[PDB]
């Protein structure tokens, strides 16, 4: 009852996984700044014991102190974030976290979950941990001025970008029939997650990288051969739990709380700004 | 008739706009009736209720929704205090009439914490803010956090920069940042009006203060001189919610509806609308 089975996924810098020592633990280390970082076992994709340490660990762990639950963390065994997809057949279901949540497999996503209609139909989301929104990489030197630029609105295989797969920007550019060529564009070219969409634009094999912003800057801030655009979407990241947990309100009270004290202003220095 | 609804706001430009009701005895054109309980004087609680219209951001927000999640309401100006305070064990402005059942709803520039979480559930956030910093373009400085407010006898010279006291700014800072808090004060501002001038005028380095309101005024400046820092860089993060009595049965729809506006662009047209300027 009081032992949470918590999903994240790999997303830097909000979530990092590493490999476990020889002995089966994690090797501790600190931030450039000094503060201890925080680690935690979580399995993972035929699955293994690793390390996770992070934004959304830290947050883990200051809810599992505040609110005195236990937990074991997994990452996400398909890899992905979470979209609905029709079964083959009149029932649709949910991949990713998402599918991992409503099927019990997971008690509460912890990770850079962006709140959307779509989700919270099915979902409790707790109020953002995060405010951030959508915004492009691309290798510098490339010359684009954002959502609406003619080599984005009149596609062609020339200049390829795309997003990352059942994500929730995959969603957002599914969801209005006016981003139609857009998306048809991109269901062809959408990588299977942000590193290897990221490391492809490295590569030069990706024009123009479509993604949350907080993980955009980050990267772009470690790899001065990327930069991005501008945000063309304001959105946020939310704990996600089932319609019947008791834990919500509980979860949003907290986060509210460590806006106004300023925790998640140690955690956004600490992780997203370096 | 549960599907006829009280609902309560403030006046707050531009997020709610009051207006006399002008020739025909109705309220025209974007604008929608809201009624004021006026005091006859200072020294009472005398008064009478006046039918005003009401228009703003927050207003067409009400208007989407009731068209929406299909309900009707009578709305209604607080005029026991402002958006809300705790106030000798109880609960004043637009808070307080939810939580007292004379609304079910209130719509305005209200601040989601966590202090009234605990009495009001919150819609999800509609606009962001929290605690920012207007500079006049030049000025180099990162949000509230940076070391320069925080020790600013470790520069030369050192900043200048304050907010309006009395309100939330001021006590979030006080709570956070004793020693900025104890140094801001002599640079104190009675108004936001007379920040900017202050700003404009190199009176002051740095004005302190809500999120929504700067990137409002920013967007105003005659000039465009004055400007906001990064949103990336706002500190205590939060934003304007729709205040629903614990429990309610309508949160659940009014929250999918604010995502469907903002998934569908729509609060995108509204903050084009009503808070974009020219800057
Ligand atoms: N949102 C708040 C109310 C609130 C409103 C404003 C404001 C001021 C000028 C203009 Cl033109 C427009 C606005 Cl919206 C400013 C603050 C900042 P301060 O208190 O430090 O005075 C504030 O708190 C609440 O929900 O309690």
């Amino acid at each position: 009852s009081t032992r949470l089975k918590i999903v994240t996924i790999h997303q830097e810098p909000f979530v990092y996984v590493k490999p476990t020592m020889s002995d089966g633990t994690c090797k501790e280390e600190f931030t450039v700044n000094g503060d201890p970082v925080k680690k935690v076992i979580c399995t993972g994709p035929h699955t293994v014991p690793q390390c996770c340490y992070g934004f959304c660990i830290d947050l883990l762990i200051k809810l599992a102190r505040t609110m005195n639950f236990t937990y074991e963390v997994h990452l996400v065994a398909d890899g992905k974030f979470g979209t609905q997809e029709r079964v083959n057949s009149n029932k649709k279901e949910w991949n990713g976290m998402m599918g991992e949540l409503l099927s019990g497999q997971a008690d509460m996503i912890v990770a850079p979950l962006t709140i959307n209609n779509e989700r919270a139909q099915y979902i409790e989301f707790s109020k953002p941990f995060k405010y951030q929104g959508l915004t492009i990489l691309v290798k510098k030197g490339t010359r684009i001025t954002g959502i609406n630029d003619p080599r984005l609105r009149n596609p062609s295989d020339k200049f390829i970008y795309a997003t990352v797969k059942q994500s929730s920007v995959d969603i957002y550019f599914r969801r209005q029939v006016e981003l139609s060529t857009m998306y048809r564009h991109m269901e062809k070219h959408n990588y299977e997650s942000a590193a290897e969409a990221i490391q492809a634009v490295r590569d030069n094999k990706l024009h123009a990288f479509i993604w949350d912003s907080a993980v955009l800057e980050f990267e772009a801030s470690q790899k001065c051969d990327l930069v991005t655009t501008e945000l063309f979407f304001r959105s946020g990241f939310g704990i996600g739990m089932r319609k019947d947990s008791p834990w919500k309100q509980n979860v949003s009270l907290s986060i509210l709380k460590s806006h106004e004290n300023g925790f998640m202003e140690d955690l956004d220095k600490t992780w997203v700004r370096y | 008739d549960d599907n006829h609804l009280s609902i309560v706001t403030l006046e707050e430009a531009p997020f709610v706009i009051v207006e006399d009701i002008p020739l025909t005895e109705t309220c025209v054109r974007n604008t929608v009736p809201c009624r004021k309980f006026v005091k006859i004087n200072n020294s009472t609680n005398e008064g009478m209720n006046v039918k005003k219209c009401c228009k703003g951001f927050c207003i067409d927000i009400l208007k989407k929704l009731s068209r929406t999640v299909k309900f009707t309401y009578d709305l209604y100006l607080v005029t026991n205090g402002k958006h809300g305070k705790k106030v000798n064990n109880v609960w004043n402005g637009m808070i307080g009439e939810v939580v007292y059942q004379r609304a079910v709803m209130a719509v305005g520039s209200l601040t989601i914490n966590e202090e009234r979480s605990e009495v009001v559930d919150f819609s999800v956030p509609f606009v962001e803010t929290g605690i920012s910093v207007m500079v006049s373009r030049g000025t180099q400085v990162t949000g509230l956090s940076d070391k320069k407010f925080q020790r600013p006898h470790d520069y030369s010279p050192p900043f200048r920069f304050g907010t309006v006291p009395n309100g939330s700014t001021e006590r979030n800072i006080r709570n956070n940042y004793p020693y900025m808090h104890q140094y801001m004060t002599r640079f104190n501002q009675r108004g936001v009006e007379d920040a900017l001038v202050s700003l404009k005028t190199g009176k002051l380095d740095a004005f302190i203060y809500d999120a929504a309101v700067l990137n409002y005024k920013a967007g105003r400046d005659e000039g465009c001189k004055l400007v906001t820092i990064g949103s990336g860089y706002i500190f205590a993060t939060t934003g304007y919610g729709i205040a629903l009595q614990k429990g309610s049965p309508w949160k659940r729809q009014i929250d999918l509806a604010l995502l469907q506006f903002v998934g569908d662009g729509e609060m995108e047209e509204l903050e084009t609308l009503w808070l974009t300027g020219i800057c």
